[PDB]
C-alpha cells in the first residue's frame, strides 16, 4: 500500500511587521508532532514520536527549523513589505516523503499561497503550479537560481532523512497505530424531514482505526437511501459518525442499524428502531 | 484570493444521559484563511478552559480543527458553538442538538 511522514506549515501575514508561524508532524493523518512557536522546539505528541532517532539529531533538526522559519518569513517581508495593499495574506507548505512497495522513496513539498497551488518541489526543481501567474515563476527562479544552500538542503530532508526517520517513527509505534479501540452506538430522532416521514439516526463513537462500515437494514437487504455522514474526530484520538435514513412513518418498524468495525472480530454491532419516540421502548 | 465559509459540526462523544459527565465538540471545518474565533456557549454564555487541537489542513488547502469540553447535560441547559471569520457577516451559532 502507501505510507507517509510530513511536515504542514501555515504562514499568517497580516502587516510589514506582524506574522505568525505554526506546525506540526503527521504520519498519514495521525498527529505526532507540535512545534511551540514561542521556544522555537518540537513538540513530542506520544511516547514514541521520537522514533529511533537521538536526542543530537532532533536538536540538530529543531535548530534548522528555527532558522528557517525566521529566514522564510524575514525574506517574504522584504518582497511584501514594498507594497502594503498585499497583506493579510497566507502561505501553506506541505513538505515530507511517501513511500511505496519497492520503489525508491518518493519526496514533495507543495506551497499555497491563499489557498490556491503557488509553487512545488519536483525533482531538483522548483516549479510553478499550471495556471502559472507571474509570482510563482518569480519565486521559482529565486529558488532555482540563487538558494542553492537551501535546495540542497531540502532535497536531502524529504529524500533521505524522512523516510529514515518515518520507518523509525513506525517502527517504535508500531503498537499504538495498529491498536483496536471498540466503538459504541446508539439511535437518535433526527428532525421531521416532511409531513408522516422520519428521520432515523444511528450514531457510532470512540472507534479506532477509522474504516469502519455503518448501513440501515432490513434483516439482509440493505437500505439504499442511507447517508453517512463526515467522520468526525473526538478529543481522545478516535472518531465519531452518524449515519441517517429518511423513511415513512410507519416504515421504521423492522429496520436496523448496522455497524461492523474491525475491532469487533466479526460480531457486528446491531441496533433496531422503535416503538418510542427516538427509537427506544 | 480565496476564501471558504467554515463548515459546523456539533457532536457529543457519548450518547446524552442527563447527570452523567460527557464531552462536547465543536468541529470547524473547510475554512480559508486560518484566522478564525470559536466559542462554546453554555446558554448563551460562553464557557472558559476550551481546548483544541493544533489547526490543520486538507488536501483542498482548506483548515480545520476540534474545540471541546468536558460538560454535564440537564433537560433545561443549552449548548452551542458560535463561529466567527471573515466570510461571515455575523457570528454563526449551532446549537447542539441531542436529537
Ligand atoms: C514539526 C515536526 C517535527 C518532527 C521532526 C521530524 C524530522 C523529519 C524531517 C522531515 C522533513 C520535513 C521537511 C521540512 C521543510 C523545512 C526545510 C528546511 O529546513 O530548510
Ligand atoms: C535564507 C534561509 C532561510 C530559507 C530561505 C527561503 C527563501 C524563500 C524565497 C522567498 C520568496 C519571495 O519572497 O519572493
Ligand atoms: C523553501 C521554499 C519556500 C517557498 C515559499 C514561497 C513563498 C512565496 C511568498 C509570496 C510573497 C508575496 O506575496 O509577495
Amino acid at each position: 500500500e502507501h505510507v507517509s511522514f510530513h511536515v504542514i506549515q501555515i504562514f499568517s501575514f497580516v502587516n510589514q511587521s506582524w506574522a505568525r508561524g505554526q506546525g506540526s508532524g503527521w504520519l498519514d493523518e495521525l498527529q505526532t508532532h507540535g512545534w511551540d512557536s514561542e521556544s522555537g522546539t518540537i513538540i513530542f505528541l506520544h511516547n514514541w514520536s521520537k522514533g529511533n532517532f537521538s536526542n543530537e539529531e532532533l536538536s540538530d533538526l529543531e535548530l534548522l527549523f528555527r532558522f528557517y522559519l525566521f529566514g522564510l518569513t524575514r525574506e517574504i517581508q522584504d518582497h511584501a513589505s514594498q507594497d502594503y495593499s498585499k497583506y493579510p495574506f497566507e502561505v501553506q507548505v506541505k513538505a515530507g516523503c511517501e513511500l511505496h512497495s519497492g520503489k525508491s522513496p518518493e519526496g514533495f513539498f507543495q506551497v499555497a499561497f491563499n489557498g490556491l497551488d503557488l509553487l512545488s518541489f519536483q525533482n531538483t526543481t522548483w516549479v510553478p503550479s499550471p495556471g502559472c501567474g507571474s509570482l510563482a515563476q518569480s519565486v521559482c527562479h529565486l529558488l532555482n537560481h540563487q538558494y542553492e544552500g537551501v535546495t540542497e538542503t531540502v532535497y536531502n530532508l524529504i529524500r533521505s532523512t524522512c523516510p529514515r526517520f518515518l520507518l523509525g517513527l513506525l517502527d517504535a509505534g508500531k503498537m499504538y497505530v495498529h491498536r483496536q479501540v471498540k466503538p459504541e452506538a446508539w439511535l437518535s430522532s433526527g428532525p421531521s424531514p416532511g409531513p408522516g416521514r422520519l428521520q432515523l439516526v444511528c450514531h457510532v463513537s470512540g472507534f479506532y482505526p477509522k474504516p469502519v462500515w455503518v448501513m440501515w437494514m432490513r434483516g439482509e437487504q440493505e437500505q439504499q437511501g442511507t447517508q453517512l455522514g463526515d467522520i468526525l474526530p473526538n478529543a481522545n484520538w478516535t472518531w465519531y459518525l452518524r449515519a441517517t435514513l429518511d423513511v415513512a412513518d410507519g416504515e421504521a418498524a423492522g429496520l436496523s442499524c448496522r455497524v461492523k468495525h474491525s475491532s469487533l472480530e466479526g460480531q457486528d454491532i446491531i441496533l433496531y428502531w422503535g416503538p418510542g419516540s427516538g427509537g427506544g421502548l | 484570493m480565496i476564501q471558504r465559509t467554515p463548515k459546523i459540526q456539533v457532536y457529543s462523544r457519548h450518547p446524552a444521559e442527563n447527570g452523567k459527565s460527557n464531552f462536547l465538540n465543536c468541529y470547524v471545518s473547510g475554512f480559508h484563511p486560518s484566522d478564525i474565533e470559536v466559542d462554546l456557549l453554555k446558554n448563551g454564555e460562553r464557557i472558559e478552559k476550551v481546548e483544541h487541537s493544533d489547526l490543520s489542513f486538507s488536501k483542498d488547502w482548506s483548515f480545520y480543527l476540534l474545540y471541546y469540553t468536558e460538560f454535564t447535560p440537564t433537560e433545561k441547559d443549552e449548548y452551542a458553538c458560535r463561529v466567527n471569520h471573515v466570510t461571515l457577516s455575523q457570528p454563526k451559532i449551532v446549537k447542539w442538538d441531542r436529537d
